[PDB]
RNA sequence: AGGGGAUCGAAGACGAUCAGAUACCGUCGUAGUCUUAACCAUAAACUAUGCCGAUUAGGGAUCGGACGGCGUUUAUUUUUGACCCGUUCGGCACCUUACGAUAAAUCAAAAUGUUUGGGCUCCUGGGGGAGUAUGGUCGCAAGGCUGAAACUUAAAGAAAUUG
């Protein structure tokens, strides 16, 4: 069964890339989704989305322009400490001057370089580059 | 390795077929396995419809047709020359044979 | 087995260059 | 491309398609320039001015390039009515 | 009419011409990728092509031969018995090499065959029979502007133009407009008004 | 030996001194067949052979041998390429494996790990290739530790004046002359990946080819 | 008998390079072959002119494939234009009634191009 | 343990072939082959491919239900039933193609994996000894489940090329 939208968002947007689209089709809509993707648009890496609102659930539609080259999500939740909150950018990410670890806090969900002068940790939820 | 993607049986959607028996060995295969052919003869060959046309007593006469329906295993298959070896390349191609139509 | 003409080459450099004692 | 005090350290810059956008690699046979002419009021071609188009490999293989055309001649109006969203 | 002004709408004679060579006439198979270029089909029957779009996306593949700074880099491949007068009339008429009959593989890749050539653009009557031209064309990076009928594979095609791509007169008919729009855009006609004083039948095929 | 007689119309182009410098040749990618082009504009070309094995064919009276060899070329300072070709006697084996490790020149991406200084030293990013069964890898690595890697590979990345660099190799490496290839797609796909720096839209130009007028 | 290529390179570049002066008699063609070959034996320069004799009793009648003597060569590119009075794709003339038949959808891209003025007829096609 | 027992046919008895033939070939023939009431739980039980969920390319067939339409056929005849054209849902399948994957044969999954994390269960780590010895457990028995060690060896094995 459905187990991770965001996981089945990012995979759909991550092949229609891959395959040149210019748009993405989106079914199950959430507030981390929503607030997902104006993080996406902040960097430049998306365009326009539209979210038509049926009474069940809602979709989305993202604007791709290429421009974009690759957005997973780790599944299990871990727990990372600030100290070795470097250990996952040296993992995860071609380099330190390019690229985001995405995290979830109390305040809000950012990014692993906003989070860091926020000097604060928490789960971890995904990437991209 | 696969040498047949449909494993020389064409049986996919079911899990057992009644066995019949070969017409030359009395083998037993499954029906979707062995080799079926049906063949139209006359009773006389073709040298003897005069003289049975002349031997009749009912002026023009009109032979009767005979039908059977033979089926044989694959070991029975290319000993009677029914069917021949094939490349690796034409085993992969079930149109019926064209048949000679002018013959020379 | 494409070492007889190694002594006197010239015309390439091979990988571990034998040193002669 | 990378700096350090103001002066380009590349030993190169390479292009970019304009259907898709990707870069189009160095030895990647199949990527084509188009360019067309430019015509002036009367019907003659005007010599040595024009526009110039660029396509990877990948969407040629894929077939599609004549629609990326469509849609880059309408975009800078060279079409007219050749190309709409259902 | 951002690049263009309102002079190239077609003319008159043109679209008599074009419907009585039956090029809106396809075959049963209807391609995905040339969708966009189709109204509708018909009921109980065949597919039908616009000519009036024909006549724009061909007076843009006339603006590419024209870019060109010389004529002899442009290269015209035929194979089918339909063409060769067409071709061969086409590359006489302007400046062209042509390839008729026989394509001899090899051409564009080896250096050492007798019909060795380094053209900038191809022209292909049809993608289906030509398409082994195609494959070498892919390797040394030259554009090719094809014709093609309702089912034609795209590989490799930026610009094709669609038309009957099998009828008598409707291939010798289009052959010889482009070689009309290409000598319109340069100055040898002098005038757009002004007719030209070559006869359509010359671009046909005979028996013997 | 004596002056060549060009076939392409590149030949001619490069002899007249017609055209600028190679960057242009790689920005519109075009295909090289013929190996005067980069010894005229690339001269200190180092080569450098691996090993040569023989290779049996068997026939009624006995067998028969044949001789493979591995040849790359490089200059290090960005330009490298490897070419592979068998005979049945050396000399001509390695002769025609040094004309195609010609024509195969490649350029390879550098760049700064961590903070810049200027005079680019590392990769831009991590990069891999697999090709049949071998796969290597190349990490971006501080200034001033030598090459960690198979003394194979060493030689490769010396030749591609990359001087930082980490390495690690999955699958059976011990075909040697596959993993000098995958190493070669690996450094081949450096320019390949699309950084933020080359956000920035650039203009098209026309390319020489169609600008130039040759002679007859 | 088959001949090998040796005979078949002199064969075809002596047909084509020299057709008119020599004709289809076999006693001709043996004397005429030495002053324009260099020729080191008397058998091979019969052979020669014995196959050669041969190929013209087929030049006489009708083309042979691959073959482009310069006579016949003149007369295709001098029959490349080939001029009917009339267009046979034109129907003004050609047809009694200058007005043709054409399709309802074809009569609705008249429409929609704009070239409503042009007489034309519709009939309908359907048998579903 | 009862009923039934036409035909074949383990075991067995003869006739041939062969140097020998306890077999292949031919004539007989018991258990069995059928059924009622109870055990046994193993098969190349094979798609040699675990289950649930999302995305990815073109095509034409075909079985069941529903929807639209021009006509033909036909009846106590119309609407229904039979045939034809187009769309959609759910299946058993097939052809071409590789942007992808594998050592390869080949695959719309064996893809979305070195740019490695959707959820869940089981099993293997060079070849023999060995599915063996021993203990436990189920079964009337035949047997099933769980399952070693001593010792020995540098090769066994998979896909493809030339003969
Ligand atoms: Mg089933
Ligand atoms: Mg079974
Ligand atoms: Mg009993
Ligand atoms: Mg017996
Ligand atoms: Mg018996
Ligand atoms: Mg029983
Ligand atoms: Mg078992
Ligand atoms: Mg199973
Ligand atoms: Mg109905
Ligand atoms: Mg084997
Ligand atoms: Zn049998």
């Amino acid at each position: 069964v459905r187990t991770s939208v965001l996981h089945d968002a990012l995979n759909s947007i991550n092949n229609a890339e891959k395959m040149g689209k210019r748009q993405v089709m989106i079914r199950p809509s959430s507030k981390v989704i929503v607030k997902f993707l104006q993080v996406m648009q902040r960097h430049g890496y998306i365009g326009e989305f539209e979210e038509v609102d049926n009474h069940r659930s809602g979709k989305i539609v993202v604007q791709l322009n290429g421009r974009l080259n690759k957005c997973g999500v780790i599944s299990p939740r871990y727990n990372v400490r600030l100290a070795e909150l470097e250990k996952w950018v040296t993992k995860l990410l071609p380099a330190r001057q390019f690229g985001y670890v995405i995290l979830t806090t109390s305040a809000g969900i950012m990014d692993h370089e906003e989070a860091r002068r926020k000097h604060v940790a928490g789960k971890i939820i995904g990437f991209f580059y | 390795v696969k040498k047949r993607k449909n494993n020389g049986r064409n049986k996919k959607g079911r899990g057992h077929v009644k066995p019949i028996r070969c017409s030359n060995c009395a083998r037993c295969t499954p029906k979707d396995k062995a080799i079926k052919r049906f063949t139209i003869r006359n009773m006389v060959e073709s040298a003897a419809i005069r003289d049975i046309s002349d031997a009749s007593v009912f002026a023009e006469y009109t032979v009767p047709k005979m039908y059977l329906k033979l089926q044989y295993c694959v070991s029975c298959a290319i000993h009677g020359k029914i069917v021949r070896v094939r490349s690796r390349e034409g085993r992969r191609n079930r149109a019926p044979p064209p048949r000679v139509r002018y013959n020379k | 087995e494409g070492e007889a003409e190694l002594k006197d080459e010239q015309a390439a450099e091979e990988i571990a260059q034998t040193e002669k004692k | 491309m990378e700096n350090d005090r103001g002066e380009i350290v590349d030993l190169y810059v390479p292009r970019k398609c304009s259907a898709t956008g990707r870069i189009i690699k160095a030895k990647d046979h199949g990527s084509c320039q188009i360019t067309i002419a430019k015509v002036d009021e009367n019907g003659r071609a005007i010599q040595g001015e024009n526009i110039i188009y660029a396509f990877s490999g990948f969407v040629r293989a894929m077939g599609e390039s004549d629609d990326a055309l469509n849609r880059l001649a309408q975009r800078d109006g060279l079409l007219k009515n050749v190309w709409s969203a259902q | 009419p951002a690049n263009l002004p309102s002079i190239f709408n077609p003319t008159s004679a043109d679209i008599e011409q074009l419907l009585a060579a039956q090029c809106h006439i396809g075959s049963k198979n209807l391609n995905v990728h040339m969708q966009p270029y189709v109204w509708k089909t018909r009921a109980d029957g065949v597919n039908i092509i616009n000519l009036g779009k024909t006549w724009e996306k061909l007076v843009l593949a006339a603006r590419i031969i024209v870019a060109i700074d010389n004529p002899s880099d442009v290269c015209v491949i035929s194979s089918r018995p339909f063409g060769q007068r067409a071709v061969l009339k086409f590359a006489a008429h302007t400046g062209a090499q042509a390839i008729a009959g026989r394509f001899t593989p090899g051409s564009f890749t080896n250096y050492i065959t007798r019909s060795f050539k380094e053209p900038r653009l191809i022209v292909v009557t049809d993608p289906r029979t030509d398409a082994q031209a195609i494959k070498e064309a892919s390797y040394v990076n030259i554009p090719v502007i094809a014709l093609c009928d309702t089912d034609s594979p795209l590989e490799y095609v930026d610009v094709a133009i669609p038309t009957n791509n099998k009828g008598r007169h409707s291939v010798g008919l289009i052959w010889w407009m482009l070689a009309r729009e290409v000598l319109r855009l340069r100055g040898t006609i002098y005038n757009r008004e002004t007719p030209w004083d070559v006869m359509p039948d010359l671009y046909f095929y005979r028996d013997p | 030996e004596k002056e060549w007689q060009p076939v392409t119309k590149l030949g001619r182009l490069v002899k007249a001194g017609k055209i600028k410098s190679m960057e242009e040749i790689y920005l519109h990618s075009l295909p090289i067949k013929e190996y005067q082009i980069v010894d005229y504009f690339l001269p200190k070309l180092k080569d450098e052979v691996m090993k040569i094995k023989p290779v049996q064919k068997q026939t009624r009276a006995g067998q028969r041998t044949r001789f493979k060899a591995i040849v790359l070329i490089g200059d290090s300072d960005g330009h490298v390429g490897l070419g592979i070709k068998t005979s049945k006697e050396v000399a001509t084996a390695i002769r025609a494996a040094i004309i195609i490790a010609k024509l195969s020149v490649i350029p390879v991406r550098r760049g700064y790990w961590g903070a810049n200084l200027g005079r680019p030293h590392s990769l831009p990013v991590k990069q891999s290739g697999k090709c049949g069964s071998v796969t290597v890898r190349l990490i971006p690595a501080p200034r001033g530790t030598s090459l960690v890697a198979s003394p194979a590979v060493k030689r490769l990345l010396q030749l591609a004046g990359i001087e930082d660099a980490y390495t690690s190799s999955s699958g059976s490496t011990k075909t040697l002359e596959n993993t000098l290839k995958a190493t070669f797609a690996a450094v081949a796909n450096t320019y390949g990946f699309l950084t933020p720096n080359l956000w920035k839209e650039t203009k098209l130009i026309r390319s020489p080819l169609e600008e130039y007028a040759d002679t007859l | 008998r088959v001949r090998t290529k040796t005979v078949k390179k002199s064969a075809k570049v002596i047909i084509e390079k020299y057709y008119p002066r020599l004709t289809l008699d076999f006693e001709t063609n043996k004397r005429v072959c030495d002053e324009i070959a260099v020729i080191s034996s008397k058998r091979l320069r019969n052979k020669i002119a014995g196959y050669t004799t041969h190929l013209m009793k087929r030049i006489q009648r009708g083309p042979v494939r691959g073959i482009s003597f310069k006579l016949q060569e003149e007369e295709r590119e001098r029959k490349d234009q080939y001029v009917p009075e009339v267009s046979a794709l034109d129907f003004h003339q050609n047809s009694e009634t200058g007005m043709l038949d054409i399709d309802q959808e074809t009569k609705d891209l008249l429409k929609h191009l704009g070239f409503d003025s042009i007489p034309v007829n519709v009939i309908p096609v359907t048998q579903s």
